[PDB]
RNA sequence: CCCCCGGGGGCGGAGGACCGAACCGGUGCCUGCUGAAACAGUCUCGGAUGAGUUGUGUUUAGGAGUGAAAAGCU
RNA sequence: AACGAUAAAAGAAGUGAGAAUCUUCUUCGCCGUAAGGACAAGGGUUCCUGGGGAAGGGUCGUCCGCCCAGGGAAAGUCGGGACCUAAGGUGAGGCCGAACGGCGCAGCCGAUGGACAGCAGGUCAAGAUUCCUGCACCGAUCAUGUGGAGUGAUGGAGGGACGCAUUACGCUAUCCAAUGCCAAGCUAUGGCUAUGCUGGUUGGUACGCUCAAGGGCGAUCGGGUCAGAAAAUCUACCGGUCUGCCUCAGACGUAUCGGGAGCCGAAGUUGGAAACGCGACGGUGCCAAGAAAAGCUUCUAAACGUUGAAACAUGAUUGCCCGUACCGCAAACCGACACAGGUGUCCGAGUGUCAAUGCACUAAGGCGCGCGAGAGAACCCUCGUUAAGGAACUUUGCAAUCUCACCCCGUAACUUCGGAAGAAGGGGUCCCCACGCUGCGUGGGGCGCAGUGAAUAGGCCCAGGCGACUGUUUACCAAAAUCACAGCACUCUGCCAACACGAACAGUGGACGUAUAGGGUGUGACGCCUGCCCGGUGCCGGAA
């Protein structure tokens, strides 16, 4: 489900909203809230480098376990699943027994109360800490480790899943959201299942400045501006002449990945 | 010490009837404290102070000469003793 | 009609003053250089 | 959400919803044009719970900043 | 030419060399969600008193925010500091860099926020939670006594700690009525002899076997080491375990200190209304998911003791530094001016009118805007009415009418089934009496040309172009069909990501984000859809 509404004003007819029912109604716990809101507005040495970052919503950080590794061998339950605006991609509150409390991503088909355990032999059960070398072969995953130890960059989004292939000698072949295949060492942490949240996709914004609500600033195009701003500058009417970016280059079509390292365990082909 | 931290009493109308109350009204140096100068006027007169006040007042800006003046700077304070209400007696 | 000149006596000393001047070379140069002209206004702490 | 069989009633109180003061703004006419004013006045008009308005404090600058974009503001 | 808003002014009296302009008296007119009052920024003696009259004042001037002199400004409790942290600024060590310099953890600075002990009155010419009177509270040191032992950290935990809309109950501020009370006198004009008129009609504190909505809270014994660095009798997890307690908002009474119209001190009633304030951190719903730190509460670590404890009771002593006058929607701040501009917050009464900070008139209060007097020509500006006609005017119905508020009846094509819609149209609107209901309604009667009787308060409809829509723009000739916009598409990007700032193997932004994400480009809600041409150029592959 996802709210829809009556046309009642102009908008808000085409609006969407995602559907709350399963999450929690608690505030977030107060050990990890660290908050740490202060929006970096885009601006760098006072300079703006990500372009088109606006205000929007104050937000409190939700520190994440990512890792999860140092908590080998114990059992947690899962509490609250609960809202994050930081991830767009509902987090699960857990309590270990012995007490520590830490947060952890939701995976997709995950209830309150259940079963969660972390640790080399542990079972691929939904929600587990398993180090690749024991994950079985076709499980799909998500939340994993680039380099065992300070890893959780691929599959963290909506929906995102890993679907490991063959095995080699240490490295483990995956597939990536993007479509790449990729090797990975076989100590790196996963979590079985896809990501919660699994339909973030089909919200609806509705209207202007439900984006802003998101801090996302109005994005100005190109052809609007004048010879002095931008490559595609003015000219009585409306056309391009080259199609290149702000700065110039191309941008439909220019390979823009360096020459390097790890391009070699990038391995297996990769359309992106 | 004491002695030179007290300024000069205040003459005035409002201060002279303030003196029939046992209140005494005079200034001081402007960088010192009510401590110190609540032992300076018992030192000095040799009577229990019970209650002090003070205040910071500009110098008013007079002018000479069609040479635009300065300012002067002062902090009169004001005290109330005991029941020995008594100064120097040197109030009119 | 808000003019240019809206006073604020911690903008006028944050900026501008002595203190400011001489976080940097380039404002020491300003003192210098206006102590040579034997100005006294010298910064904006009169 | 509650009744009668998507309809009607109960209730509830949503909204870049509506009229409208403050407030923000500048639509048309007139006046003003050695002005009351180096951009305003009266009348009229737009927005008026939102992409809203505002105060403090602070960051970004000269081929540079900033710009819901006029080569506009600095 | 002008003498700075069309909110008027008149007379008497006074002072003086001198008066339309200064003072007084009595009227008149103007504001009254202000043009009254209280603050913050900012200004700097402009404040009060006594003098003055050059210049400043758009005239005058005996006056002034001008000139001269003298005074005025009081804090343990209000605001800031000796307390805390945010963005930001710094920053030993550390990372970089032709130099000067650029980054940067802890820490430090930094209020626009957090924490924190007083209320009522009196009153200088000029100060008031500051001085005075009454009566409190807070910390610290000491003493007497009870107690006669555990205190319990630069470290741990809890807690401080927070959104938006709406809304139930109770209440005060505060406002209204009256043949409630209290005080004072009079009355004529035609009448009333008071049942008329006017005015006032309670603040703080202490004590209640007093009435009281609302609001807060579960609570211990034990298990586990793998959690909070170790500790821990405090927290967190897990398992066993059985409506009631606390709180007073506010009201009432008794007492007491004040205040109180008034000629020293009267009354202090009954009925009604009512906050955004208080009870409070209440309830409900929602998505865009709503600071940190100290103080505060709880634990041991170390150390100190365990016959001069923590803590409590009374008494004493102690209480630093800075701000405080006046202006403060303006004659004192910003505008070169005593300028029709601009300037954040709080309070802002009454009558009428569905409501109201709207509109009119008015309270308290504050003003009549620092040239005046006449005349009633042309012309010019802001207004009133207009015969017959009614857009014939003109680029254009531009301007100016018309319409106007609330109740009732009635409302089209077309539609994204919400809307179009206040469609259009037609009717009601006052006063008296009687009747029903909770100010309405039903009836009967009355007056006027007219009853939202004055003020505020839509003209409407048919048909096109463009853009879907709210919104944004050229400060000072363009507000639009421009910009953006939800939605769509191409492409890039595997994470020290692409990309962007950068002297830099520095550091940052992207982002404490990870392909359902981020950048770039172009289109621009929604519906039906998006054809032919890879030769040229660009781009991705091939690479004899
Ligand atoms: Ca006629
Ligand atoms: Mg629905
Ligand atoms: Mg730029
Ligand atoms: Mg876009
Ligand atoms: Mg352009
Ligand atoms: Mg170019
Ligand atoms: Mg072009
Ligand atoms: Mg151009
Ligand atoms: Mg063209
Ligand atoms: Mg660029
Ligand atoms: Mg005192
Ligand atoms: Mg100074
Ligand atoms: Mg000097
Ligand atoms: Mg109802
Ligand atoms: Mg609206
Ligand atoms: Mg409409
Ligand atoms: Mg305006
Ligand atoms: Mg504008
Ligand atoms: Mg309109
Ligand atoms: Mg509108
Ligand atoms: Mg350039
Ligand atoms: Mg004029
Ligand atoms: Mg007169
Ligand atoms: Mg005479
Ligand atoms: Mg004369
Ligand atoms: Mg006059
Ligand atoms: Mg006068
Ligand atoms: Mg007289
Ligand atoms: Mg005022
Ligand atoms: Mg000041
Ligand atoms: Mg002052
Ligand atoms: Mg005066
Ligand atoms: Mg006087
Ligand atoms: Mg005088
Ligand atoms: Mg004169
Ligand atoms: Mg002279
Ligand atoms: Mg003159
Ligand atoms: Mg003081
Ligand atoms: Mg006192
Ligand atoms: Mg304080
Ligand atoms: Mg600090
Ligand atoms: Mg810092
Ligand atoms: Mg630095
Ligand atoms: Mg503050
Ligand atoms: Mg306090
Ligand atoms: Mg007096
Ligand atoms: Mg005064
Ligand atoms: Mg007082
Ligand atoms: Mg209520
Ligand atoms: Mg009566
Ligand atoms: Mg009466
Ligand atoms: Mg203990
Ligand atoms: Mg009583
Ligand atoms: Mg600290
Ligand atoms: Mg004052
Ligand atoms: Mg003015
Ligand atoms: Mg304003
Ligand atoms: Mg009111
Ligand atoms: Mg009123
Ligand atoms: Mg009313
Ligand atoms: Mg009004
Ligand atoms: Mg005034
Ligand atoms: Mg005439
Ligand atoms: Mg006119
Ligand atoms: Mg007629
Ligand atoms: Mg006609
Ligand atoms: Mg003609
Ligand atoms: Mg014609
Ligand atoms: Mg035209
Ligand atoms: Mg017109
Ligand atoms: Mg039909
Ligand atoms: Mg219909
Ligand atoms: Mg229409
Ligand atoms: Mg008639
Ligand atoms: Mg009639
Ligand atoms: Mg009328
Ligand atoms: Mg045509
Ligand atoms: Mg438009
Ligand atoms: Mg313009
Ligand atoms: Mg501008
Ligand atoms: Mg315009
Ligand atoms: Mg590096
Ligand atoms: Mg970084
Ligand atoms: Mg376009
Ligand atoms: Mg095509
Ligand atoms: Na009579």
């Amino acid at each position: 489900a996802v709210k829809k509404y009556r046309p009642y004003t102009p908008s808000r007819r085409q609006m969407t909203t995602a559907d709350f029912s399963g999450l929690t109604k608690k505030r977030p716990e107060k050990a990890l809230t660290e908050a740490l809101p202060k929006t970096g507005g885009r601006n760098n040495r006072g300079r703006i480098t990500s372009r088109f970052i606006g205000g929007g919503h104050k937000r409190l950080y939700r520190i994440i376990d990512f890792k999860r590794r140092d908590k080998s061998g114990v059992n947690a339950k899962v509490a609250a699943i609960e809202y994050d605006p930081n991830r767009s991609a509902r987090i699960a509150l857990l309590h270990y027994a012995d007490g520590e409390k830490r947060y952890i991503l939701a995976p997709e088909g995950l209830t309150v109360g259940a079963t969660v355990n972390a640790g080399p032999e542990a079972e691929p059960k939904l929600g587990n800490a398993l180090p690749l070398r024991f994950v079985p072969v076709g499980a799909v995953v998500h939340a994993l480790e680039l380099v065992p130890g300070k890893g959780a960059q691929l599959a963290r989004s909506a929906g995102t899943s890993v679907q490991v292939q063959g095995k080699e000698s240490d490295y483990v072949i995956v597939r990536l959201p993007s479509g790449e295949l990729r090797r990975v060492h076989s100590e790196c942490y996963a979590t079985i299942g896809a990501v919660g949240n699994a339909e973030h996709k089909n919200i609806v914004l509705g209207k202007a400045g439900r984006s802003r609500w998101l801090g996302r600033k109005p994005h100005q195009r190109g052809s609007a501006m004048n010879p002095v701003d931008h490559p595609h500058g003015g000219g009585e009417g409306r056309t391009g002449a080259g199609r290149v970016p702000v700065t110039p280059w191309g941008k439909p079509t220019k390979g823009l990945k360096t020459r390097r390292k790890r391009k070699t365990s990038d391995r297996f082909i990769v359309t992106r | 010490s004491h002695y030179d931290i007290l300024q000069a009493p205040v003459i005035s109308e409002k201060a002279y009837s303030a003196m029939e109350r046992g209140v005494y009204s005079f200034w001081v140096s402007p960088k010192a404290t009510k401590t110190e100068i609540k032992d300076a006027i018992q030192q000095a007169f040799g009577v229990r102070v019970i209650g002090i006040s003070t205040m910071n007042v500009p110098g008013k800006r007079k002018r000479v000469g069609r040479f635009i003046g300065q300012r002067n700077d002062r902090k009169k304070a004001i005290v109330r003793l005991a029941e020995g209400q008594s100064i120097e007696a040197l109030a009119g | 009609m808000k003019r240019t000149y809206q006073p604020n006596n911690r903008k006028r000393a944050k900026t501008h003053g002595f203190r400011a001047r001489m976080k940097t070379k380039s404002g020491r140069n300003i003192l210098a250089r206006r102590r040579a002209k034997g100005r006294h206004q010298l910064t904006v702490s009169d």
